[PDB]
C-alpha cells in the first residue's frame, strides 16, 4: 500500500475497496474532503477533468515554448499569446468567448447529466443515432465510443496501469501551470527562460533570491 | 537464477529473465521488465532501436571512411549532422512526407503482426506471395531472409544481432555526445585521440572548457 | 469619478492634509535634539505618514471634498473602476475566516456531543480534538456545501422543541 | 462482406454480411445499435450520391473553362449575374435561396416521409438497370464505393484549396509538372517545421 506519508494514519474513507479502485490512491486527504462517497465521486470527476485540462494547457505552453527557444517555432509567451493572437484575428475576444461558452456548455451539460445518471446519454431517438456511442464505460470519467479511437482501453492488463499514468501526469501538470503563474509574478519571464536562468547558476538564481517568495530575508 | 551468463558474476539476478529473449544477461537494476507485457513490448522496441542504430552507425562511419581516401562523390565533405541542409533533387519536406507515408504503411503492418503473429504474412496484392507460417514477432523471415541464413543456429545469430545492436546504440549516443562537445565528426575525434591518447581524453577535453 | 469624487492622487485637500500632519509632527520634532529617542521616534512617525499617504494614493482610492478616502461598496462600480480591493475582496476574506471559525466550532460540538459528558468537554476544551478540527477546517466551504446537499446540515422540525403557541 | 479494411483483424459482429460495402470498418463502434446502423446507412448512401454530384460538377466546371468550384458564388458578393454554360441567368441570390429552399424542403420531406428508404426504385429507375435483385447487390457495392471515393475527393478539394488557393484541375497540373516540388509537404501549412 503506497502512502503519501510513510507512517501516517491513512483515512478510513480512502481505505475502502471502492476508494482503493481509484487511480493514484496514496491516502492523501488531511482535510477529509472525501469522507462522503458522493463527494468523493464528484471530486474524482473534477480531478480527472482538471488533470486532462492541465495536461493540454501545460503541453501547449511548454512544447511551443521549448520550440521557440530553438529555431523550430516563434510562439510568444503564454501570458502574452492571447493579445498577439487576438490582434490578427477575425473576431474580438468577447464574441469568441461567447461562442466558446455555448459550445463548451453543451458538452459540459451532457457530461454533467452523465455524472448524475451514468449511461443516461444513450436515450434512443435523442441524438440522431449517435446516442448509442455516448454511453460511457462501467467507470465514471472513462467513456469510449468516439473518445479513445485507438481502442487502447479494451486491454484490461494495462488498463490499471494506463489510469495511473493519466492521473499522476495530470497532477504534475496541475502543479506545472501553478508554477507558471507564480514564476510570472516573481521573475517576469517565461518558464523556459526561468529554467535556463536557473541552470546557468542554481546556487544564486532560485526562489530564495527573487525577493518575493522570501520577504523576511 | 540459473547458469545463464550474467552482467555481474555472483549477483542475484531477477527471476523474470530466464534466457528466453536473446542476449539475456539479467541486466535490469531499475526492474523495468517486471511486467510481462511491458517486457514483451520492450523486446520489440530494443530490436527496432538496435537495427535502426546499426544502420545509422554504418551510414555515419562509411561516408567518412570513404571520404578520407581517394574515393569521391557529391556529398563527401559534409558531416552527418550537416547533411540535412544539403541540396538534393527534392526538398527535405517532400522527402519527409513520402517517407512518412511509406513508414506508416510498413509500421502499421509490423504492428499488426505484433498484436497478432502470422496475421500479416500474406501479401495483399499478390495472393500467392506469402511468408512461412512459423514466425515470431520481430523476426519476419521469408522474403526478408532470401539467403536462408536463419536455417542454422538461430540462437547464436540472434545473440550476435542483439550484441551488435546494443553496441551500435551506444555508438550513436557517443556520436551525439561527441558532436555536441567537440563539435567535430566522430572519425576526426578518433584520429585526434589516436594521435596522443594520454593528452586527449574526455576528462582533459572537458576540463579545458571548464 | 464615481459619485462626483476625485482620485486622492489629484485631490488638493488630500495633499493639504498630508502637509498639515507632517507640519504638526515637524513642529513637535523642532523642540528635541537631532540624535535622541524622541527625535528618532518622531522621524519614524513622519516616514510612516508619508508612506501611508503615498500607498493610499497609489492604491487608487477616491477622495471627497474633505480629502479623505471613500470606499465603494457596490460590486459593479468596484469591478468596473478597479475598486474591488475596498469592499469585495475583504468581504470574501471575512466570509472565509468567519465560516472557518463557525464550521470548526460546529464540528467540535458534534464530535463531543456523542460522549459521556459533553458539558465537561465544553468547559474543559479537548486540545487534541480542537487542534485536529482547526487544521481540518480549511476546506469548510466544500464540506459545508456537501453537508447541505446531502441534507445532513439541518435538523428535522420534529426533533426541535417549540413553545405551545 | 466486401473485404477487410485491416488484414488479420476480425470483422465486427454487428455488421451484416449482405450489407453493401461491408469491409468491417468500425473501430469506434458507432453502428453498434441496429437503430443507428439503419440511419447511418441511409445517410452514407445519400452523402455518397451528393458527393458524386458535387465532385462531378466541380470537375466539369473547371475543365470547361468556367472557373473553379470556389469562385462559383463570387458573383453575388461583389455584384454580378450567374452564368450556366456561358448563358446568363437573371435570378438573384434572394430568389435562388427561396426556390432552392422550397424545392429541397418538398423533395426531402417526401423522401423522409417514406420511413428512411435507401433504394426506392420505380420512377427513379426508368431504365430498369436493377430490376432483378441478383445483380442489385453488385451495383450497390459500386455505388457505395464510388460515393466513398467522391466524399474523399471532395474533402481533398476543400483541404487542398484552403492549403494552396488554386482549384483541383490547376493543382493536378502543377503536381504533374513538378511532383517533388509541389505537394502537400511544400504548401507551408501541412508540415509546420519544414
Ligand atoms: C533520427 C533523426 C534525425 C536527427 C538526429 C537529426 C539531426 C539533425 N538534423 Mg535533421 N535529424 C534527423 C532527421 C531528419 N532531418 C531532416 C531534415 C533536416 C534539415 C532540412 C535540417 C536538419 C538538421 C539537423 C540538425 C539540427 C536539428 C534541427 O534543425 O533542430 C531544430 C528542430 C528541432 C529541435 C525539433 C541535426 C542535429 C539541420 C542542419 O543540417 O543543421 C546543421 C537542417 O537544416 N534536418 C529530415 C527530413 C528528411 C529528417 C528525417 O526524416
Ligand atoms: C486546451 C489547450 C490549449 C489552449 C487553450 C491553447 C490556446 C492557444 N494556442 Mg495552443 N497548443 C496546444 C494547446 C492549447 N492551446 C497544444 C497541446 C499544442 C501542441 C504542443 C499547441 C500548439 C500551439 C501552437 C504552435 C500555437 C498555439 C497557439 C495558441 C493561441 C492562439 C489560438 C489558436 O491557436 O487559434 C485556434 C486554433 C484552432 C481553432 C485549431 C486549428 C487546427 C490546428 C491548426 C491543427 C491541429 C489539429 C487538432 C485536431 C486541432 C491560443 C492562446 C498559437 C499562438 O501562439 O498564437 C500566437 C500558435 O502558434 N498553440
Ligand atoms: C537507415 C539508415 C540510413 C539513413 C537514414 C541514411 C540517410 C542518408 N544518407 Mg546514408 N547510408 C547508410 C544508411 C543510412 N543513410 C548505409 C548503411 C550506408 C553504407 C552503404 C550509407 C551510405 C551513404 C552514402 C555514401 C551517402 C549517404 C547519404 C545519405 C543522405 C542522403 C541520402 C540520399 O541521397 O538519398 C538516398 C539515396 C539512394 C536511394 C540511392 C541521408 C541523410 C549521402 C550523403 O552523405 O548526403 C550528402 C551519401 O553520399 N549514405
Ligand atoms: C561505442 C562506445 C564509445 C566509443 C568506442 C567511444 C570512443 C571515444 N570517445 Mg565517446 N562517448 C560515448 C561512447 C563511446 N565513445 C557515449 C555513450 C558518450 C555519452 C554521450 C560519449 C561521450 C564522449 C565525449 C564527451 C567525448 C568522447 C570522446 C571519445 C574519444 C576519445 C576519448 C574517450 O575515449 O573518452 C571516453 C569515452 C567514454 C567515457 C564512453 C564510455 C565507454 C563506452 C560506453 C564504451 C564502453 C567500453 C566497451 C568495453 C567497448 C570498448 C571499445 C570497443 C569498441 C573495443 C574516443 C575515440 C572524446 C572525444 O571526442 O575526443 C576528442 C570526448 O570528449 N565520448
Ligand atoms: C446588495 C444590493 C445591490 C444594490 C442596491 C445594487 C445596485 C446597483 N448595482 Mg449591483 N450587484 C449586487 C448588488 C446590488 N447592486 C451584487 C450582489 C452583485 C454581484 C452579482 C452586483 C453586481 C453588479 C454589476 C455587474 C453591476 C451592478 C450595477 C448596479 C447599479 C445599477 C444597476 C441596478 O440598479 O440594478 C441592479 C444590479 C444588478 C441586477 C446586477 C446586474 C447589473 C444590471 C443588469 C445593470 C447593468 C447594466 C448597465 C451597466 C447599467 C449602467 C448603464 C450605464 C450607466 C453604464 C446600482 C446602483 C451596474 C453598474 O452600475 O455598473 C457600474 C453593473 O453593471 N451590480
Ligand atoms: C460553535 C460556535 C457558534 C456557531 C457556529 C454559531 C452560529 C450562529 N449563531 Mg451564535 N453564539 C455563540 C456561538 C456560535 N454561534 C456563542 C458562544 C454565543 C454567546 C455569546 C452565541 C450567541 C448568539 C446570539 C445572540 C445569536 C447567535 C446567532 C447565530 C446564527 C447567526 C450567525 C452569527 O454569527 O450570529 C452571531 C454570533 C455571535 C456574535 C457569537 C459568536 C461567538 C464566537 C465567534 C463563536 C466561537 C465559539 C467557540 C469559542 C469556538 C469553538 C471552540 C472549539 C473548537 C473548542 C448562527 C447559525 C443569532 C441567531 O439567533 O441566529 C439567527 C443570534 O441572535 N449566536
Ligand atoms: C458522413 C458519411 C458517412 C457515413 C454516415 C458512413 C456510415 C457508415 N459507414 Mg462509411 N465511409 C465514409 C463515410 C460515411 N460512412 C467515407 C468518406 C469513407 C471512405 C474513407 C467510408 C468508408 C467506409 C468503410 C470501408 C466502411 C464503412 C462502413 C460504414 C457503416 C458502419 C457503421 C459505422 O461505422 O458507423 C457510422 C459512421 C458515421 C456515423 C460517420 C461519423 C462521421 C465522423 C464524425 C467523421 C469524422 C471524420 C472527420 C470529421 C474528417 C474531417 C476532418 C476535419 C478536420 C474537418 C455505416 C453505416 C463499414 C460498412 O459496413 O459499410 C456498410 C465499412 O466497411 N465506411
Ligand atoms: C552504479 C550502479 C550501482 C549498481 O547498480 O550496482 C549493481 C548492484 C545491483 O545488484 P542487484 O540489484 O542484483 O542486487 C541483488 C544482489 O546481487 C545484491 O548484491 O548494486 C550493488 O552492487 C549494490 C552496492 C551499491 C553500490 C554503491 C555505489 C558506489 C558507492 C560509492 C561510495
Ligand atoms: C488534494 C487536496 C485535498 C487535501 O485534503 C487538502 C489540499 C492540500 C487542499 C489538497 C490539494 C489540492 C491542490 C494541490 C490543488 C491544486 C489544484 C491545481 C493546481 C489545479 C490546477 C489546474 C490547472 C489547469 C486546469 C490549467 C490549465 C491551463 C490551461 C488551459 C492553459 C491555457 C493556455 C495556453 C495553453 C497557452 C495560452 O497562451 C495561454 C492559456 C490560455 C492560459
Ligand atoms: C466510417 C467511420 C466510422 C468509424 O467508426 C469512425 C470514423 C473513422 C469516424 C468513420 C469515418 C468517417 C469518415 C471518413 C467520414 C467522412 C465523410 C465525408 C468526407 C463526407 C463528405 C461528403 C461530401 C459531400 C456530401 C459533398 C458534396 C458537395 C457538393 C454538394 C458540392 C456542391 C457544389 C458544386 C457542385 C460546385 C459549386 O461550385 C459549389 C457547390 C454548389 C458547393
Ligand atoms: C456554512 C456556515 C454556517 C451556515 C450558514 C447558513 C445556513 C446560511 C443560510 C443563509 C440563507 C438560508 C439565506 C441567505 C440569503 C442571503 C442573502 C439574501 C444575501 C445576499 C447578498 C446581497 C444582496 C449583496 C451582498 C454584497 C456583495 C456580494 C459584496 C459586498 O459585501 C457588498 C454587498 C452588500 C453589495 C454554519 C452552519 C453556521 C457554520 C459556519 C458557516
Amino acid at each position: 500500500r503506497q502512502s503519501w506519508l510513510p507512517g501516517s494514519q491513512i483515512p478510513a474513507h480512502l481505505d475502502t475497496p471502492a476508494a482503493q479502485a481509484l487511480a493514484g490512491n496514496f491516502g492523501f486527504d488531511p482535510l477529509g474532503l472525501g469522507k462522503d462517497p458522493v463527494a468523493l465521486r464528484w471530486y474524482q470527476q473534477a480531478e480527472l477533468i482538471h488533470c486532462r485540462t492541465a495536461m493540454a494547457g501545460v503541453a501547449g505552453i511548454l512544447i511551443p515554448g521549448l520550440l521557440t527557444k530553438a529555431g523550430a517555432l516563434n510562439v510568444p509567451e503564454w501570458y502574452d499569446a492571447g493579445k498577439v493572437a487576438i490582434e490578427n484575428s477575425f473576431a474580438p475576444w468577447g464574441s469568441l468567448l461567447a461562442v466558446q461558452l455555448f459550445l463548451c456548455g453543451f458538452v459540459e451539460a451532457k457530461r454533467w447529466q452523465d455524472i448524475r445518471k451514468p449511461g443516461s446519454q444513450g436515450e434512443p431517438g435523442s441524438f440522431l443515432g449517435f446516442e448509442a456511442s455516448l454511453k460511457g464505460t462501467s467507470e465514471l470519467g472513462y467513456p469510449g465510443g468516439p473518445f479513445d479511437p485507438l481502442g487502447l482501453s479494451k486491454e484490461a492488463d494495462k488498463w490499471a496501469d494506463w489510469k495511473l499514468k493519466e492521473v499522476k501526469n495530470g497532477r504534475l501538470a496541475m502543479l506545472a501551470f501553478l508554477g507558471f503563474v507564480a514564476q510570472k509574478y516573481a521573475t517576469g519571464a517565461g518558464p523556459v527562460d526561468n529554467l535556463a536562468a536557473h541552470l546557468k547558476d542554481p546556487w544564486h538564481v532560485n526562489y530564495a533570491t527573487n525577493g518575493v517568495s522570501l520577504p523576511f530575508l | 537464477d540459473a547458469a545463464l551468463p550474467s552482467w555481474m558474476p555472483g549477483a542475484d539476478l531477477p527471476g523474470y529473465l530466464n534466457g528466453t529473449l536473446p542476449g539475456d544477461f539479467g541486466f535490469d537494476p531499475l526492474y523495468l521488465g517486471q511486467d510481462p507485457v511491458k517486457l514483451k513490448w520492450y523486446a520489440q522496441a530494443e530490436l527496432m532501436n538496435a537495427r535502426f542504430a546499426m544502420l545509422a552507425v554504418a551510414g555515419i562511419l562509411v561516408p567518412e571512411l570513404l571520404s578520407n581516401i581517394g574515393f569521391s562523390w557529391p556529398g563527401a565533405g559534409v558531416a552527418w549532422y550537416d547533411a540535412g541542409k544539403f541540396e538534393y533533387f527534392a526538398p527535405a519536406s517532400s522527402l519527409f512526407g513520402v517517407q512518412m507515408l511509406l513508414f506508416a504503411w510498413v509500421e502499421i503492418r509490423r504492428y499488426q503482426d505484433f498484436v497478432k503473429p502470422g496475421s500479416a504474412n500474406q501479401d495483399p496484392i499478390f495472393t500467392n506471395n506469402k511468408l512461412p507460417d512459423g514466425n515470431e514477432p520481430g523476426y519476419p523471415g521469408g522474403i526478408f531472409d532470401p539467403f536462408g541464413w536463419s536455417k542454422g543456429d538461430i540462437k547464436s545469430l540472434k545473440l550476435k544481432e542483439i550484441k551488435n545492436g546494443r553496441l551500435a546504440m551506444l555508438a550513436f549516443a557517443g556520436f551525439i555526445g561527441q558532436a555536441y562537445t567537440t563539435g567535430t565528426t566522430p572519425l576526426k575525434n578518433l584520429s585526434t585521440h589516436l594521435a596522443d591518447p594520454w593528452s586527449t581524453t574526455v576528462w582533459q577535453n572537458d576540463l579545458a572548457r571548464l | 469619478d464615481i459619485a462626483g469624487l476625485t482620485p486622492c492622487s489629484e485631490s488638493k485637500a488630500y495633499a493639504k492634509l498630508e502637509k498639515k500632519e507632517l507640519k504638526t509632527l515637524e513642529k513637535r520634532l523642532k523642540q528635541y535634539e537631532a540624535d535622541s529617542a524622541p527625535a528618532v521616534a518622531l522621524k519614524a512617525t513622519m516616514e510612516r505618514t508619508k508612506a501611508r499617504f503615498a500607498n493610499y494614493a497609489k492604491a487608487g482610492l477616491l477622495c471627497g471634498n474633505d480629502g479623505l478616502p471613500h470606499l465603494i461598496a457596490d460590486p459593479g462600480l468596484a469591478l468596473k473602476y478597479g475598486h474591488a480591493g475596498e469592499v469585495f475582496i475583504p468581504t470574501f476574506g471575512f466570509l472565509y475566516v468567519a465560516g472557518y471559525i463557525g464550521y470548526v466550532g460546529r464540528q467540535y460540538l458534534i464530535a463531543v456531543k456523542g460522549e459521556a459528558k459533553p458539558t465537561d468537554k465544553e468547559i474543559i476544551i479537548d486540545v487534541p480534538l480542537a487542534t485536529k478540527l482547526a487544521w481540518q477546517g480549511a476546506g469548510w466551504p466544500l464540506a459545508a456545501v456537501q453537508e447541505l446537499q446531502r441534507g445532513t446540515l439541518l435538523e428535522k422540525e420534529e426533533n426541535i422543541t417549540v413553545s405551545p403557541r | 462482406k466486401a473485404g477487410n479494411w485491416l488484414p488479420g483483424s476480425d470483422a465486427p459482429a454487428w455488421l451484416p454480411d449482405d450489407l453493401p460495402g461491408n469491409y468491417g470498418f468500425d473501430p469506434l463502434s458507432l453502428g453498434k445499435e441496429p437503430a443507428s446502423l439503419k440511419r447511418f446507412t441511409e445517410s452514407e448512401v445519400i452523402h455518397g450520391r451528393w458527393a458524386m454530384l458535387g465532385v462531378a460538377g466541380s470537375l466539369a466546371v473547371e475543365l470547361l473553362g468556367y472557373g473553379n468550384w470556389y469562385d462559383a458564388p463570387l458573383w453575388a458578393v461583389n455584384g454580378g449575374k450567374a452564368t450556366w454554360f456561358g448563358i446568363e441567368v437573371p435570378f438573384d441570390l434572394n430568389a435562388l435561396l427561396a426556390f432552392e429552399f422550397v424545392a429541397m424542403a418538398a423533395a426531402e420531406g417526401q423522401r423522409g416521409d417514406a420511413g428512411g428508404v435507401v433504394y426506392p426504385g420505380g420512377a427513379f429507375d426508368p431504365l430498369g438497370f436493377a430490376k432483378d435483385s441478383s445483380k442489385s447487390g453488385e451495383l450497390k457495392l459500386k455505388e457505395i464505393k464510388n460515393g466513398r471515393l467522391a466524399m474523399v475527393a471532395f474533402l481533398g478539394f476543400v483541404a487542398q484549396h484552403a492549403a494552396t488557393g488554386k482549384g483541383p484541375i490547376a493543382a493536378l497540373g502543377e503536381h504533374l509538372a513538378n511532383p517533388w516540388g509541389a505537394n502537400f509537404a511544400t504548401n507551408g501549412i501541412s508540415v509546420p517545421f519544414f
